[PDB]
């Protein structure tokens, strides 16, 4: 649920946001 | 008491009301039934007893008028050779509707009807309450 | 397009309009699909269409009409599973499969009740499998 597309499509983006709580709740603000 | 109304294990027990079981044994094959599938086990149950053979019939017509079920409960006495050929015919449609919820088989029958047979008040609610308390797998559910 | 409903060889299906066998992974693993079973063939039907999903209830319940038996059905969108729950939840007897369910929705669909008899008798049309059906 990282990733809304495909392992070669996060690649090129990072879900690194989702996988951190805290990055998820700084970008909610 | 357990053993003559619930247990259902009387030929595996050393003697009941100071008869020995092999005694009841010998009248069974004398006895005739028309189609004798599981002979000893409809005799000796809650169900089974004349005492409590006709107002557990009662108490299960009840709930099918109130859950309105598709299919009643046609035959006049609860065993193992009715259930199983009541749920065998109609097998097909079982698997949509089948019969009152939270039964899957007659051994949860048998419990289904003294739940409500424990939840009223009436004269037989002192049956239930007894045994209750020494059927040692659902006093589990109760605190301490 | 005849293949992109009700023939469960569209994710099978080379081009689907110019598109290869893909598509099956991703979204459908972000948040796990409930059903199996050919679980692509529904995704595909025109019963399991979402928009045209309701006009074959639009037309379920004229074909209950048609059989004489009427019952509701759990959801807009028919399918494998759900028609199996919505047997589970009063009907015609000998047909307890969707895919002669989907048979009788279509030749009623075929006939004039909606303005989409389009897509139904484009259907029987192609291919010479699906005529013998209207």
């Amino acid at each position: 649920q990282h990733q809304m597309f495909d392992p070669g499509v996060a690649d090129l983006l990072d879900t690194d946001i989702l996988t951190s709580p805290s990055k998820r709740k700084r970008k909610l603000k | 008491l357990t053993n003559y109304l619930y247990r259902n294990k009387v030929l595996s027990s050393k003697s009941l009301f100071g008869v020995s079981p092999d005694f009841f044994k010998q009248i069974l094959e004398n006895l005739y039934i028309p189609t004798a599938d599981f002979k000893n086990a409809k005799f000796f149950t809650i169900t089974g007893i004349p005492a409590l053979s006709y107002i557990c019939i009662i108490i299960l017509r009840r709930l099918e008028t109130a859950e309105n079920t598709k299919i009643k409960f046609t035959s006049g006495i609860i065993n193992e050779e009715t259930f199983n050929n009541f749920f065998r015919v109609h097998h097909d449609e079982i698997g949509q509707h089948g019969w009152i919820k939270g039964v899957n088989n007659i051994h949860d029958l048998r419990v289904k009807i003294l739940m409500h047979l424990s939840n009223t008040a009436n004269p037989y609610r002192d049956i239930a309450a007894f045994l209750f308390t020494y059927l040692k797998s659902l006093s589990k559910y109760s605190v301490q």
